[PDB]
DNA sequence: TGGAAGGCGCCCGAACAGGGACTG
DNA sequence: CAGTCCCTGTTCGGGCGCCT
């Protein structure tokens, strides 16, 4: 019935061959009965040993879901089809979700499965379902129709959507609605109720246009950014002293105009760390004019959409995690904390997981682009746990990081 | 006109690449009889047919005897169209474990015949695989043949098959949901909790099934008998076992002997528990070649021992039950090893294991039992696919402490503590807070890139001080020697600046061994002191002492 | 004799790959 | 600043084990 949009790789790139790694039982009892459902309907197909090309497959449950979903780890794919989403069928960035009082996620992905897909292209979308002790081999696939987080099926389907939108967009003007992947993002200034009520509204219209709605709720403009702070103490140690000059030092990276020299002659001479020395009024001149530095903005700082976005995070202990996401060291776009998430007094990965989660959120709803995460963990420590707490329907790009705190800089 | 078996796979060459074309060893008329014998049987079964000259592909083939067998087995070796053919996905993802078997009341272990041979090659690729037929020595040029089926020693030969036998198979198993088919390359498993009688009947409409498609299954077949030889276990109707282990007893040992000697004991490591290979492995740290001959350390004859005598005692896992806890142990074996117990009923052990692996310049106990738990985790999910609940030789409040204070993220799943030690702890704790009443000592060293000559030292609050000469040595070697000598020089109790970011870095972590002598040092007089704060500073801020330490060991 | 495939595990060492301090 | 050095982590390739 429909006429499939042709697809290439980016040129001289090969397709995906990405090992499917061990799965739960729960998981792969799940994925065999989603799959299974899905093949009767067509959007996927067996296939075998002949094509090279393998993409990872896991299951997840979205906050309070309890219903399984499956997901594709298409990262690889993606960054093989990049350009043709990006500079071809792509969409424009509204610069104003940000600003709405309200935006809410809904899951929209049901949609893609409608379109037929290139069928020289469905080679790439290979996936393998793994089996218990190795019982069975695997049992391979492949995409029919539109995947769901594939960075190309959001694009191919976008003159579709807007559409199936054309009518709620000229019904309120004002509503803003963006396209992330598997999810459509609805901002408005409405009060609450107004709102949840638009949104229903937006379902329906989805749900007469052959498509459903199993959405997350977000409130950018109170939206927090973590400055840089200096301690208030009524009498200061040759220690204190010795842990501001260094954050002060650490701080000029960012702000050029922060000054250590009135403070770093009180550490002249050799002491005792917990000994008291008073402020000269020249430290206290310094430090005062330190603490306004550190209110102004930082300059010359601005988005620019050619470069990614990197974003590193911090344990500060006591359930703090503290972020800051950046194109260029020094110069941040945004810088924040966040305290008591799930997992908060006992699970590290869970919390990681879950501010990793947070941030990339925020990072669509800004820039429209997930950033790429330095993370505070051991490979293989992440790498164990963190699909058991994946609740997203996207996955972020990752590396590793060690790197001990001499200072706190983030938190105080 | 030949018959056609079962759905074909299509294959393709690396684009823009031809066929192999290579002449053959020279070879005894033994292998020469051993083949044209074999040879001549297949082109009437369908397995072969013949080419002209029109058919530009040159391959070699030669026969090597079956291991514990009668007749001789015949491999082609393809590595030159195997570096030209297409790359596959290949759908063997694992080893299937013993140990993840549940109870079955009935099991039956079959193999299919001709494996390999009873699968259709693809139509267009069979011209690849010609091969070149020897009469005998001297005697003709010989006859040239291509395969109507799947080659031994191909590179896509596994997998397809795989893939075939999958494809047959899944119909029987949606028309029996019950019947446990464990497919591994050729080998079957099929189990029940029918009637011995039911089951027979069973497992004879299965052989009918794969018959339609043209797959034999031999009388080769273990019928009722237990123990069933699967995967190199012995299969008994409660219990599993390994296969018998021959250590070698070799007095005169060499490389290669060490080699196979670890190789064989990791093997058994899944089963016997307490197995150590690491003074066994140190020997061969280095070595020229494969065929050197070393001698045995008292440490590594000491722990062979100890091998042989864990490998005296008959040992046998048992069987995986759904309704029962998965649980794992761990003891700590020292020098970094450790071994792991999983099992359900306690001491009815489903299997064992170790973790050796030192991971860093600098680590801990701590450290290295997380590190185990993941391996134990991961290896757990494949098997049964879920995560066993673990018993560990750490108090709650050790963890607590580094996983609370630690700056990377960390955990461990679902844990109790077990009271076996020698228990895992954390050796000493650097104080959140300068101490009051304690001597600071400033701390710095310098090194001359050139010269690799440099002094570590440092400065007192109450005057005291001190100066080092250090040959060929690093920046690091002399930050580290400067917090060394204040460790030293100092009471119980030590305020200690450094500006070395690389040494605050490696201290913080608490290591408690290290690949290097000086930190082992540190660390032993860490581990001597009640309370150690250790600050840092900014350089050539000329902070405190720290420009006048900094002044005192360029000097 | 010397010799093929694929899979998974271990242990080593050599290579690459990257961060942070010193130096032209 | 670019270019070295240290150093410390990762990845890869090659050996052995074991299965078919």
């Amino acid at each position: 019935p429909i006429e499939t949009v042709p697809v290439k790789l980016k040129p001289g790139m090969d397709g995906p061959k990405v090992k499917q790694w061990p799965l739960t039982e729960e998981k792969i009892k799940a994925l065999v009965e989603i799959c299974t459902e899905m093949e009767k309907e067509g959007k996927i197909s067996k296939i075998g040993p002949e094509n090279p090309y393998n993409t990872p497959v896991f299951a997840i449950k979205k906050k309070d879901s309890t219903k399984w979903r499956k997901l594709v780890d298409f990262r690889e794919l993606n960054k093989r089809t990049q350009d043709f989403w990006e500079v071809q069928l792509g969409i424009p960035h509204p610069a104003g979700l940000k600003k709405k009082k309200s935006v809410t996620v809904l899951d929209v992905g049901d949609a893609y499965f409608s379109v037929p897909l290139d069928e020289d292209f469905r080679k790439y979308t290979a996936f393998t379902i793994p089996s218990i002790n190795n019982e069975t081999p695997g049992i391979r696939y492949q995409y029919n129709v539109l995947p769901q987080g594939w960075k190309g099926s959001p694009a191919i389907f976008q003159s579709s959507m807007t559409k199936i939108l054309e009518p709620f967009k000229k019904q309120n003007p004002d509503i803003v609605i963006y396209q992330y992947m598997d999810d459509l993002y609805v901002g408005s200034d409405l009060e609450i109720g107004q709102h949840r009520t638009k949104i229903e509204e937006l379902r329906q219209h989805l749900l007469r246009w052959g498509l459903t709605t199993p959405g997350y709720e977000l409130h950018p403009d109170k939206w927090t950014v973590q400055p840089i702070v200096l301690p208030e103490k009524d009498s200061w140690t040759v220690n204190d002293i010795q842990k501001l000059v260094g954050k002060l030092n650490w701080a000029s990276q960012i702000y050029p105009g922060i000054k250590v020299r009135q403070l770093s002659k009180l550490l002249r001479g050799t002491k005792a760390l917990t000994e008291v020395i008073p402020l000269t009024e020249e430290a206290e001149l310094e430090l005062a004019e330190n603490r306004e530095i550190l209110k102004e903005p930082v300059h010359g700082v601005y988005y620019d959409p050619s470069k990614d976005l990197i974003a590193e995070i911090q344990k500060q202990g006591q359930g703090q995690w503290t972020y800051q996401i950046y194109q260029e060291p020094f110069k941040n776009l945004k810088t924040g904390k966040y305290a008591r998430m799930r997992g908060a007094h006992t699970n590290d990965v869970k919390q990681l997981t879950e501010a990793v989660q947070k941030i990339t959120t925020e990072s669509i709803v800004i820039w429209g682009k997930t950033p790429k995460f330095k993370l505070p963990i051991q490979k293989e420590t992440w790498e164990t746990w963190w699909t058991e707490y994946w609740q997203a329907t996207w996955i972020p790009e990752w590396e590793f990081v060690n790197t001990p705190p001499l200072v706190k800089l983030w938190y105080q | 006109v030949p018959i056609s078996p079962i759905e074909t796979v299509p294959v393709k060459l690396k684009p823009g690449m031809d066929g192999p074309k290579v002449k053959q060893w020279p070879l005894t008329e033994e292998k020469i009889k051993a083949l044209v014998e074999i040879c001549t049987e297949m082109e009437k079964e369908g397995k072969i047919s013949k080419i002209g000259p029109e058919n530009p592909y040159n391959t070699p083939v030669f026969a090597i005897k079956k291991k514990d067998s009668t007749k001789w087995r015949k491999l082609v070796d393809f590595r030159e169209l195997n570096k030209r053919t297409q790359d596959f996905w290949e759908v063997q993802l694992g080893i299937p474990h013993p140990a993840g078997l549940k109870k079955k009341k009935s099991v039956t272990v079959l193999d299919v015949g001709d494996a390999y041979f009873s699968v259709p090659l693809d139509e267009d690729f069979r011209k690849y695989t010609a091969f070149t037929i020897p009469s005998i020595n001297n005697e003709t040029p010989g006859i040239r043949y291509q395969y109507n089926v799947l080659p031994q020693g191909w590179k896509g030969s596994p997998a397809i098959f795989q893939s075939s036998m999958t494809k047959i198979l899944e119909p029987f198993k949606k028309q029996n949901p019950d019947i446990v088919i464990y497919q591994y390359m050729d080998d079957l498993y099929v189990g029940s909790d029918l009637e011995i009688g039911q089951h027979r009947t069973k497992i004879e409409e299965l052989r009918q099934h794969l018959l339609r498609w043209g797959l034999t299954t031999p009388d080769k077949k273990h019928q009722k008998e237990p123990p069933f030889l699967w995967m190199g276990y012995e299969l008994h109707p409660d219990k599993w076992t390994v296969q018998p282990i021959v250590l070698p007893e070799k007095d005169s040992w060499t490389v290669n002997d060490i080699c196979k000697l670890v190789g064989k004991l990791n093997w058994a490591s899944q089963i016997y528990p307490g197995i150590k290979v690491r003074q066994l492995s140190k020997l061969l740290r280095g070595t020229k070649a494969l065929t050197e001959v070393i001698p045995l350390t008292e440490e590594a004859e000491l722990e062979l021992a100890e091998n042989r005598e864990i490998l005296k005692e008959p040992v046998h896992g048992v069987y995986y039950d759904p309704s029962k806890d998965l649980i794992a142990e761990i003891q700590k074996q020292g020098q970094g090893q450790w071994t792991y117990q999983i099992y359900q009923e306690p001491f009815k052990n489903l299997k064992t294991g170790k973790y050796a692996r030192m991971r860093g310049a600098h680590t801990n106990d701590v450290k290295q039992l997380t590190e185990a738990v993941q391996k134990i985790t991961t290896e757990s999910i494949v098997i049964w696919g879920k995560t066993p609940k673990f018993k560990l030789p750490i108090q709650k409040e050790t963890w607590e402490t580094w996983w609370t204070e630690y700056w990377q993220a960390t955990w461990i799943p679902e844990w109790e503590f077990v009271n076996t030690p020698p228990l895992v702890k954390l050796w000493y704790q650097l104080e959140k807070e300068p101490i009051v009443g304690a001597e600071t000592f400033y701390v710095d060293g310098a090194a001359n890139r050139e010269t690799k000559l440099g002094k570590a030292g440092y400065v007192t609050n109450k005057g005291r001080q001190k100066v080092v000469p250090l040959t060929n040595t690093t920046n690091q070697k002399t930050e580290l020697q400067a917090i060394y000598l204040a460790l030293q020089d100092s009471g119980l109790e030590v305020n200690i600046v450094t500006n070395s970011q690389y040494a605050l870095g490696i201290i913080q972590a608490q290591p408690d061994k290290s690949e290097s002598e000086l930190v082992n040092q540190i660390i032993e007089q860490l581990i001597k002191k009640e309370k150690v704060y250790l600050a840092w500073v900014p350089a050539h801020k000329g902070i405190g002492g720290n420009e006048q330490v900094d002044k005192l060991v360029s000097a």
